[PDB]
RNA sequence: CCCGGCGAGGGGAGUGAAAAAGAACCUGAAACCGUGUACGUACAAGCAGUGGGAGCACGCUUAGGCGUGUGACUGCGUACC
RNA sequence: CGAAGGUGUGCUGUGAGGCAUGCUGGAGGUAUCAGAAGUGCGAAUGCUGACAUAAGUAACGAUAAAGCGGGUGAAAAGCCCGCUCGCCGGAAGACCAAGGGUUCCUGUCCAACGUUAAUCGGGGCAGGGUGAGUCGACCCCUAAGGCGAGGCCGAAAGGCGU
């Protein structure tokens, strides 16, 4: 299985953006996530006449490594890492902090 | 000034063609030769 | 009949020292509209020599 | 300040360019354009326009006045060539080289 | 945004640690071709250097020197395998 | 807090060489003592790629031939329209078989191709176009020749023939 999904919150680990924290949009297959409100970039946008679109610089996210990333734990308020276990027919995810099912 | 090359369709054909490759034994050594080389043409017919 | 020795470079420009162009000295004015002109030529808008001679 | 202005990748021989890049090197911008305009070379037209295209980057980019700039530096480079074959008699074939030149243009207020 | 043929090509603005990393894109040697500066060169005869040697330009200066570039004139001197 | 590689400068040994440092570059290098070799290039009318000279020199492919006005266009000797001139006419006109395979028609573009320019093209890109009881092929019949059930012959492979 894996350990980051989506609709998670997470803590950034490395880079420009080491410390913030933010909700997981979705998932690639290449091993890369899209955080909300992390890792922006500035697009310089031609125009379009169909569609009805017109140009600008516009400001976009940007795909971030998922080993980059780690799940955010709000009873200690720290970063965590994620274990696997059966409870009564089915898996599930659990801290390895406190061992505590998520 | 006349030159060697003369088209004709009937004669490429009986002379070089797959049906005249079968008919003999050396031709289908000549068969299984391209075959393992891995040509993309094998005679002259289309 | 061909060469023995291959030519140098200083020969090259000895040779073309005497390849340079030449400009205008210098046009004239009409003496009605003002412009600039070949000397014994008409101008760009149809003058010569005052008159207009071409529409 | 000084203002610059190209042409990469243009038809034809650097030898043949130089004859006419050499007509005005050191010269007031108005006395330039008046001698480019009446010299029967195809390397002039190139030229010209490369020399206006200078003059209307230092009036936009750098608020200069047209009354006050010199061709302060003018040179022609060579560019690649392109290859081509031609036949000759007796099923002999020569090789055809078509050369190329870059051009570039300064102007100046000192 | 601007010059240009609603071109090819370029100059600004902006992205990025870096644009002589801009798609003919890591590093970017040599043959070969140009622009600028210093000195020599239009009464002078040959493997083009080597030994001697004025004059000019420029950098330190412990003001006594020295270093670097060029090289008029003169002895000797017919490449390599 | 800058590795290999590139480019300068200063010192040092009898030589092949060594050491230090400025600029470029942007992630690798390797003491000492031993061990193994695809271990050192100027020549072989050597092998592959790149770039010179002669030189802006020869040449631009039948001596049937051109002139002017208007149009479009950034630009017209060569493209479109008009008037005149010239060349072939048992062909340099018209229709086919063999061979080729979209070169045919309309719109749009001028980088490369066209031995020059090109607004033009048998060039680039997109769309359209081939309608059969009687024309041909397929089909029925055989020539030269080819293949050939059984058969005759030949170490094998195979040869000739009803």
């Amino acid at each position: 299985a894996a350990k980051i999904r989506r609709d998670d919150e997470v803590i950034v680990l490395t880079g420009k953006d080491k410390g913030k924290r933010g909700k997981v949009k979705n998932v690639l297959s290449s091993g890369k996530v899209i955080v909300e409100g992390i890792n922006l970039v500035k697009k310089h946008q031609k125009p379009v006449p169909a569609l009805n679109q017109p140009g600008g610089i516009v400001e976009k996210e940007a795909a971030i490594q998922v080993s980059n990333v780690a799940i955010f734990n709000a009873a200690t308020g720290k970063a965590d890492r994620v274990g696997f276990r059966f409870e009564d027919g089915k898996k599930v995810r659990f801290f390895k902090s406190n061992s505590e099912t998520i | 000034m006349k030159r060697t090359f003369q088209p004709s369709v009937l004669k490429r054909n009986r002379s070089h063609g797959f049906r005249a490759r079968m008919a003999t034994k050396n031709g289908r050594q000549v068969l299984a030769r391209r075959r393992a080389k891995g040509r993309a043409r094998l005679t002259v017919s289309k | 009949a061909v060469q023995q020795n291959k030519p140098t470079r200083s020969k090259r420009g000895m040779r073309r020292s005497h390849d340079a162009l030449t400009a205008v000295t210098s046009l004239s004015v009409d003496k009605t509209s003002g412009e600039k002109h070949l000397r014994h030529h008409i101008t760009a808008d149809g003058y010569y020599r005052g008159r207009k001679v071409i529409a | 300040m000084e203002t610059i202005a190209k042409h990469r990748h243009a038809r034809s021989s650097a030898q043949k360019v130089r004859l006419v890049a050499d007509l005005i090197r050191g010269k007031k911008v108005s006395q330039a354009l008046d001698i480019l305009t009446y010299t029967n070379k195809k390397a002039a037209v190139l030229v010209k326009k490369v020399l206006e295209s200078a003059i209307a980057n230092a009036e936009h980019n750098d608020g200069a006045d047209i009354d006050d700039l010199k061709v302060t530096k003018i040179f022609v480079d060579e560019g690649p060539s392109m290859k081509r074959i031609m036949p000759r008699a007796k099923g002999r074939a020569d090789r055809i080289l078509k050369r190329t030149s870059h051009i570039t243009v300064v102007v100046s207020d000192r």
